[PDB]
């Protein structure tokens, strides 16, 4: 017996929001490393060392 | 071992679990030429999971 499923997942517009217009008019909205890759600005992580 | 941009990696840590880790920046994975000597630590694989 197996399973078997598909969802699919996809950045969000405006998600680099440093950039003023989309490259190439038609544009993936699935993450990769030149999209999503620690350059999103819905958030923030910090590390914390100390305790 | 040598990372390459866009690749995917996989490891398992010892306290925490198995993880799967994508590099962004070519790097080597040692320590470069740290790692040695001054740390009297713990095990071969302990060093590893700190780097």
């Amino acid at each position: 017996m197996g399973f078997k499923t598909r969802y699919g997942i996809g950045i969000n517009p405006f998600a680099e929001s440093a950039a003023q217009a989309p490259a190439s008019r038609i544009q993936s909205g699935m993450p990769s490393i030149l999209n999503s890759l620690g350059k999103n600005a819905y958030f923030r992580r910090v590390y914390v060392k100390g305790i | 071992t040598q990372t390459t941009v866009g690749d995917i990696y996989t490891h398992f840590f010892q306290e925490t679990g198995t993880v799967y880790l994508q590099a962004s920046v070519q790097v080597t994975i040692d320590a470069g030429d740290e790692d040695e000597d001054e740390d009297e630590d713990a095990t071969d694989a302990a060093k590893l999971d700190a780097e």
